[PDB]
């Protein structure tokens, strides 16, 4: 799914 | 007159150690390998899963000299640990190389202690770069090799032909537990950025850029009429983020990192997911099919065995301005619910001595008495907790 | 300054692709590797055991571009298939060197895709040549290599230190399914000869010379007081064969083909099992300690399972000038004799349409009716047979 | 212009063989030619042990019949001899003491009876032992591919010189995982050269007990080195007792070459022939000590009784009697005098022997103990 | 016998 | 099919 | 056994 | 581990 940085 | 690796190895073989550890959870024993980064201070880098739940850590050198090592910093998100040898006496550390210049096909040498046999050396090649997906939440930008790697190589060294460390052997893809010619190791730059943070802070300054993304496959490439078939697909940028200040719009595709092309978004998350807070870097974007560069600067993200060393499942930090040791969130069944801890608990005292922060908190963890009395609060309620 | 394999692989890895197959049998999906043979046309050779019973076939390059590929030819006696990429755009082909120049000791680079990890390059040497016996009916003249090869490397290229294709990785020997240093590749010359046959005719013109025989061991050369301890021993020659036309006596030993020494009969059988009908070639012989050289030219060469798939033990063919499918011989308890096919039956018709030959028969077979009704005849009697 | 091992290998491969040996069983292994003329092939003992039939197949295919020469299962080395050799190719042996971790290796053998298979690797490590605490083990470890059937094969360096004999792999599954062990060539030299000259292995001992030296013992005994041999105790009348090796000493080197461990040191001299003079590097009380030594064994002394002649042809007087010996079963005691045996008088050890050379089923000895004249019985 | 990758 | 040595 | 070609 | 040599 979506990821974050 | 025969070509050989022995001239290089005799320089580097002292730098690699084997690591023997005893702990408990139910007492157990296990072993991996380590690499000397600073021969002066006694710094040995290893895998965090080698040193997880560790009461006593012993390091044995190439020549058989036994030493003692205390923990320094751990980072289970990337499985890099760092320990310091008690009484550093006449060591030799390994020099490192820039993994960003590694190419698939370069020759590699693995050094470790497989099965406690002692320092074993094995040869191979770079099989692939940017490998990930073996644990989605972890920051993994692995290198692949066909060099023989088994149980005990963990934390060992992976060097090039000039003897320079390029990676730390971490784990293998073995259906039976024995090397089938596929090994993974954490690149050097990742270990350098993580270790150099652990020397100053004993922790990892986890900085964020403020972007959402997913892996750009060939199917999505056609969807957005984007030529690049791999990279980072920007889903959204967060407000007040350096990424927003840099002027990144959703739907942009990231292709390069400081020039270095991107093998995948998962590699990109691990790359800058290790760079210390504030690290200025540039990016290769791609909006409307037009190449765009941008300069950036990581900012702060603001987030128990980090402090407890063995009793985990619950993240905890300082509270407010000198408000004590708050508990952020707890997982069930872990050693945190074994003592009586929930989310929102604030450790204000311990053994008749107040606790304003984690530095005041561990200031009594040092005392190590027979019995612990945690003066926590839940809501306006003040309670105590007993252990050991 | 370091030696490496990276500059050769950077020109060669775009040539190797990963393949994905969807099938049905209990529906299945398979994954493996492939090698671009022709750049413009999009010919991608792979293993036949990779792409059989495939409904959908998508090929992914090294950079991640997806394509759709159509089967073109298949040859399971040697395990080489060939597919063609739809809408080929910007591909890379591989130069194929002469595999007959390989020797035990040469260095090999194996390229493939184990476990869907991605393009994985591994290193090894030629362990041995001319190996066969895994499936004693198959045409196998395998190359043996200790290059790391696991599930998914199949259809991948085996190249020398110059990046020229020297073999297609096919199978491994693993009592645990993981690589233990034994891989097998079909020589590039057998692939070069079988790929060139699927380009022109879509299948293989399996040519026969016309000599029977068996392996030449060390015991038989003592009995025949022949010098050479390995080669092809001519047990007999078939009459009316081009080989018999050339002057080949029984009891003679074959030692070379086109000058190339012969490792074994099963190798020689596999070498010529690929060349098209009419290929001129030279042979070195040893009859009564005398060397004999002769040139030759192939001639052309039926189960009920060669017409049904699943119905063995009933050898059939056409009869006369369009007079039905005659049953020549039937074995007791075989999938045809269980329904009523006896030896001598003249298949006259089926489902109210006449059957004059194997061609008119296959006009309604491929019409796939639910239940089938043959109108064969047991001599003077007119009987009917039913299937499914 | 590419590199390759093929030139080196096409010189060496004729010198490595495949072996076929036959609750009846059938077995397969490998061997390496030591002598071109005599047809001697070295191989692992666990390949040709309990062998009724021994068929050797050369690199060209030529089959041969071989029979046993020597065996020593403590080191897992066995020597066979090809019967009626014709045009055989010996291998050139190198001194394994020149080996170094990181040198490239090449292994030759018959994995799963496939035929001669060549595999490449490096010296993973050296001096390894412990996999059978009672076997003589000083293995070269290598990452070269080695599986079931590679036993008895050749591990050679890049010049083709034989450095070791592939023996066993460390594998949880029975398939190579990059850990193969090979007995060093120098042990093969000392062992096979004994099986030819003596038929078996003349084992010598120094008469010292000892345990390994850990970093924990180095502290307690004020010793500097962290690995070696700790002399616990020396047996009297042993070479070391004679040589003046005292207890609590530490063996650092052997003949100049330093020692990696006691278990390696034990395996080295376990292959040296009896009487092999040598020199050792000791370390006692912080003083470097060198010592020379001479192995030993573990008139006509028959069955544990030392005897020599008495008087002028007055028979053979027994001189010592070890208890719990064949001599003890016969009852003979020290000081006993023989006059005759089996109705034949005995004057010296020659007349005794010519009745022992006659090898009878029972032995009746006409001795005299003290003042009495008695008979003793044997066999 | 053998395996087929 | 995985192992963290 | 035997094989044809 | 107290062997004899």
């Amino acid at each position: 799914c979506y990821y974050k940085i | 007159q025969m070509p050989s690796l022995a001239p290089m190895l005799e320089k580097v073989m002292p730098s690699v150690v084997s690591i023997n550890v005893e702990g408990s959870t139910q007492k157990f024993m296990a072993l991996g390998s380590g690499v000397i980064i600073d021969a002066d201070k006694g710094y040995v880098v290893t895998n965090n899963h080698v040193v997880d739940n560790a009461t006593v850590i012993k390091v044995q050198l190439s020549d058989g000299r036994k030493f003692d090592a205390k923990m320094v910093g751990k980072d289970p998100r990337s499985d890099i640990a760092l320990i310091q040898i008690q009484n550093p006496k006449n060591l030799t550390a390994i020099k490192m190389a820039d993994s960003d210049a590694l190419r698939v096909g370069d020759y590699t040498v693995a050094i470790g202690n497989p099965f406690g046999l002692g320092e074993t050396v094995t040869s191979g090649i770079v099989s692939a770069l940017g490998r990930s997906g073996l644990n989605a939440e972890n920051y993994e930008n692995f290198i692949q090799t066909d060099a023989a790697i088994n149980r005990g190589n963990a934390g060992g060294a992976l060097v090039n032909l000039n003897g320079e460390l390029i990676g730390i052997n971490t784990a293998i893809l073995a259906p039976d537990g024995g090397n089938i010619g596929i090994g993974f190791a954490i690149p050097s730059n990742m270990v350098k950025n993580l270790t150099s943070q652990m020397v100053e802070y004993g922790q990892v300054k986890r900085g964020e850029l403020g972007i959402m993304g997913t892996e750009l496959n060939s199917e999505l490439a056609k969807a957005m009429k984007v030529d690049a078939q791999r990279g980072a697909f920007v889903s959204q940028v967060l407000p007040n983020s350096s990424a927003a200040k840099a002027g990144i719009k959703a739907g942009d595709v990231i292709t390069s990192l400081n020039g270095k092309p991107i093998s995948s978004f998962a590699a990109l998350r691990a790359q800058v997911g290790t760079m210390p807070v504030g690290s200025k870097l540039t990016l290769g974007l791609l909006r409307d099919g037009k190449q765009v560069n941008v300069n950036l600067e990581l900012q702060q993200s603001s987030q128990s065995s980090s402090i407890f060393n063995g009793i985990e499942g619950a993240e905890m930090s300082n509270k407010g301005k000198d408000q004590g040791v708050v508990v952020n969130n707890v997982k069930t069944g872990t050693p945190a619910a074994q003592i009586g801890l929930k989310k929102g608990d604030v450790i204000i005292g311990a053994n008749q001595q107040a606790v304003k922060n984690i530095a005041e908190l561990r200031k009594v963890l040092d005392s190590k008495p027979s019995v612990l009395a945690l003066n926590i609060q839940r809501g306006d309620s003040t309670i105590y907790l007993l252990m050991q």
